[PDB]
């Protein structure tokens, strides 16, 4: 007979014990057994290919994607923990600044602000769910996939705050067109007309290595340094202190995703070449970033401020990363 | 105060545009989409009838876990795994070893769906579907986990699917076919409607009874959990078919809804029937896995077929039959060829038994009865070597299954095999044989376990070389679940 | 040498069986009995072994050489039990 094991056949001999992070979610893609065969069907259907494609023959490359670890380990059971605890946070506050009124206090200028600059934000946020759940489907190992997996329900989280929100300030403001609108100004207001070009271009990057780069390395700060840095210290200022902190609290989603994000680089970066396959996908993709933050941040009040302060720190991420 | 659900949640699912920078085609291609010449706008009338939002799933669904997981390390010490039936070890040790990769390869198909659904009431339940499948293929690993020095057999809640063992090809054959390699529609329809609504909803009751009625409680805890999580991405294919009746397409959701079913239904009668009237000790049935698939699957097939605007598959009535054997079929299989598959099973052949199997499917004794009778024979002779395999069974080239059907006194036997394009391809039923047929691009080139064998492929080309093949040692290759203790009853 | 399918009367399954190109409808009969008789079916010495193609019904004769049966590789036999 074979013995019993102390831990799974794929994780033994560690010195230590797995975490139950490793014993859920690692080495779990049973596509990547069979690259020539992805799929236990005909090796040729749209899909066999698709994989092949845009997964096998990626030009990022590692021996062992497998060995890649979620530096925040999080499995679903921590997930719906942090969460939680984050959306008791941010319901709270929705519910005690409803209370008092904070709605019917804002000046007419920055209701306006809202109706152009915030609300059309679910159109942005949706689509980084997108994103992040196409990076999903197509990451070669299931710890990165997992990654992806929270990720996109955090985009989801930032449409979800916002769909309500944006109801709640219909509410007050029948006339905006808050609710309405949103659509429009996104399809067609020149503010929105650059990040609008990064993400639906950027939706279309079908290589796993290119997906992430452009969601992760450069759509998505581009988006939080625009729309979460900026704009809620603008409603910070203007007398907007629920946005100002519901931003700051849907940061903290941000910078779990840029912590994922950083490790995967490292791991890249042990492999010799993927510096310079990373570095030439961010050249791609930066000049539609920069279009997107100067598009944005100049229609706003403090216009070139904020074009250089979320430019520079849109682009401190990746600096730190290599 | 906090608004009302009803009064925002539209908003959530506001999200289509019309897309400038790319084209609709770039943004959705229709091999990942599945969008059917329909348009977006038509679409959008596509409406899901189970809401749920971000706040409401991440507490509802931390209390899940707490829950589960309590009861969890609560009974881990007193270790009722060592005492179970093992027909119940077994029932476990097959659960784990199928699903658990499976359902987190689910998260993919819905995945799928969240990014290339038209419908933008998919997208947002496809990544709550998302999330589930995550949770679901992350606590059946955790759950066996706390077994593995008991036994090698448990570390292939792991394993399974990284192997060729042949009901494991026969799992990834179904779940890729279904949910891995179809456009978002066909997925929402093939996975969610046929087989999570249509079969695993109601299995995943059925299973956990069986728990708790065998003295179970982590195991029946963990299946009802994850049970009540099925409704919120099972609804996902009711409503596009809706749309694709309504538009010009029955047939082509019709075509996948017969494909589907047949497909589920072959899964289901070798990983469910089996086990139901033949490892679930005797005084523990209820039901049979005929008059269980009639009361709770076939009836609400009828149900939703019907009130959806389709048909009964041509199949049916075949179908209807074919509950008085198929399982009976992949039951015999599974035991005379037990050191091929990870778990023990369980013969199930004991007189008593055999009188249960004899009321529930009259005729049992005059036909399964029979290879029955020289098994049982052979092993009272001490001839238990004629009681293992010395060849390997020919394989369906459809669900990677054996070939089988009504023996002795009514033996109906037979294969219905089509050659295409310079190829003899084996079918265990018409349905097996239309499902290629109809699409044969998608299986042409497919080879099953017995084409490997024939084609050079596991070396040594014998028995040995097979296990080998297939990752089974002994140790974890399967024998007699209750060690022939059966036996004795006969002498 | 030569793979082919056998659905053995009264067994339950139909299973792989190499023959040779060499025998005879009675030694290919023989070599599928040594995976069904005596394992899942009961002998009938009353009776004779036949050899028919499963595809359509046709029963080759005893004497017969799998090399003039004109067989595809795999192909499903009946081996039934009459004189
Ligand atoms: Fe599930
Ligand atoms: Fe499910």
């Amino acid at each position: 007979a074979l013995k019993p094991l102390k831990t799974w056949s794929h994780l033994a001999g560690n010195r230590r014990r797995p975490s139950e992070y490793e014993v859920v979610s690692t080495n779990l893609h049973y596509f990547t057994d069979n690259p020539e065969r992805p799929w236990e069907l005909d090796s040729n259907l749209p899909m066999q290919t698709w994989y092949k494609k845009y997964c096998f023959d990626s030009p990022l490359k590692h021996d062992d994607w497998n060995a890649f670890r979620d530096p925040d380990q999080l499995v679903y059971r921590t997930y719906n923990l942090l969460q939680d605890g984050q959306e008791s946070y941010v319901q709270g506050l929705f519910d005690q600044l409803n209370d008092r009124g904070h709605d019917q206090m804002l000046t007419r200028e920055w209701v306006e602000t809202l109706a152009r600059f915030y609300t059309p934000a679910r159109y942005l946020f949706h689509a980084l769910q997108m994103g992040s759940v196409y990076i999903h489907q197509i990451a070669p190992a299931s710890t990165i996939t997992n990654c992806a997996t929270y990720e996109t329900a955090d985009h989801l989280r930032w449409l979800t705050h916002t769909a309500y929100r944006t109801r709640e300030l219909a509410n007050c403001y029948p006339d905006v067109g808050f609710g309405k609108r949103e659509r429009d100004v996104w399809e067609n207001d020149p503010a929105w007309q650059g990040f609008r070009e990064l993400i639906e271009k950027a939706l279309i990057a079908w290589d796993w290595g290119e997906a992430f780069t452009a969601i992760n390395l450069v759509t998505k700060p581009a988006v939080e340094e625009a729309l979460l840095q900026q704009l809620g210290s603008l409603a910070q200022s203007e007398g907007d202190t629920l946005l100002g902190l519901l931003a700051q609290a849907q940061k903290r989603d941000a910078e779990r995703h840029r912590r994922w994000s950083s490790a995967l680089v490292k791991m890249a970066l042990e492999k010799e070449g993927n510096r310079e396959v990373l570095q030439k996908w961010v050249a791609k993709w930066e000049p539609l970033a920069d279009k997107a933050i100067e598009a944005y941040c100049s229609a706003l009040p403090d216009g070139e401020n904020a074009i250089v302060e979320a430019k520079s720190a849109s682009r401190y991420v990746r600096q730190m990363m290599g | 105060s906090m608004l009302k659900r009803e009064d925002w949640y539209d908003l959530t699912r506001t999200t289509n545009w019309t897309p400038k920078y790319v084209t609709e085609n770039e943004l959705f291609p229709e091999e990942m989409s599945g969008a059917r010449g329909i348009s977006m706008e038509a679409w959008e009338k596509y409406d899901e009838p189970y809401k749920i939002t971000y706040p409401e799933y991440v507490s509802i669904q931390r209390e899940k876990d707490s829950g589960a997981y309590s009861i969890k390390a609560a009974l881990e010490r007193d270790g009722f795994v060592d005492r179970a039936d093992p027909g119940w070890v077994s029932t476990m040790q097959l659960h784990f070893g199928a699903w658990a990769l499976e359902e987190y390869a689910a998260s993919t198909a819905e995945a799928r769906m969240a990014r290339f659904a038209k419908a933008p009431g998919n997208r947002n339940m496809a990544t709550f579907g998302m999330m589930d499948e995550n949770r679901h293929g992350q606590i059946q690993l955790y759950f066996p986990y706390a077994n593995v020095k008991r036994s090698r057999k448990w570390d292939w809640a792991h394993k399974a699917i990284h192997t060729n063992e042949w009901a494991a090809i026969a799992a990834r054959s179904f779940f890729d076919d279904m949910m891995m390699t179809r456009d978002s529609v066909a997925v929402s329809i093939m996975l969610t409607f046929a087989f999570e609504t249509g079969f695993t909803n109601m299995q995943f009751l059925g299973l956990a009874a069986d728990a708790a009625e065998a003295g179970d409680h982590t195991f029946a805890s963990l299946i009802s959990s994850i049970q009540t999580d099925e409704s919120r991405h099972a609804q996902q294919g009711g409503p596009s078919l809706k749309i694709l009746v309504e538009n010009g397409k029955k047939d082509e959701a019709q075509q996948m809804v017969d494909v589907a079913i047949w497909r589920s239904w072959k899964l289901f009668s070798v990983l469910t029937g089996p086990i139901m009237d033949y490892y679930t000790p005797l005084e523990s049935r209820n039901q049979s896995f005929k008059e269980f698939m009639l009361e709770w699957i076939v009836a609400q097939f009828e149900r939703q077929l019907l009130d959806l605007g389709l048909d009964k598959p041509w199949y049916w009535d075949q179908f209807m039959q074919d509950l008085d054997e198929t399982h009976h079929g992949m039951h015999l299989g599974v035991w005379y060829w037990r050191p091929t598959v990870w778990w023990d099973p369980a013969a199930g052949v004991s007189p008593e038994e055999r009188e249960w199997l004899e009321e529930k499917y009259p005729g049992w004794n005059d036909t399964w009865g029979q290879c029955w009778d020289v098994i049982t024979d052979n092993l009272v002779n001490g001839k238990p070597e004629l009681t293992v395999p010395e060849t390997l069974p020919t394989i369906c080239n459809m669900c990677n299954l054996p070939i089988a059907h009504t023996p002795g006194n009514k033996w109906n036997v037979k294969d219905y095999q089509l050659e295409y394009e310079g190829r003899l391809y084996h079918f265990g039923s018409e349905a097996d044989r239309w499902c290629f047929q109809i699409d044969p691009e998608r299986y042409k080139n497919h080879t099953n376990l017995v084409d490997r064998f024939l084609k050079g492929e596991i070396q040594p080309a014998d028995l040995a070389g097979a296990l080998m093949y297939m990752s089974l040692e002994p140790g974890v290759m399967g024998d007699d679940a209750h060690d022939y203790e059966w036996v004795k009853a006969y002498q | 040498t030569f793979p082919i399918m056998s659905n053995f009367e009264r067994d339950f399954v139909i299973q792989l069986v190499p023959v040779d190109t060499e025998d005879t409808m009675d030694q290919v009969a023989e070599k599928c009995a040594y995976h069904s008789i005596n394992r899942r079916v009961h002998p009938q010495p009353e009776k004779i072994l036949r050899v028919r193609r499963h595809e359509d019904g046709t029963l080759f004769p005893r004497g017969m050489i799998v090399s003039d049966a004109g067989l595809r590789p795999t192909e499903t036999l009946d081996i039934i039990f009459m004189d």
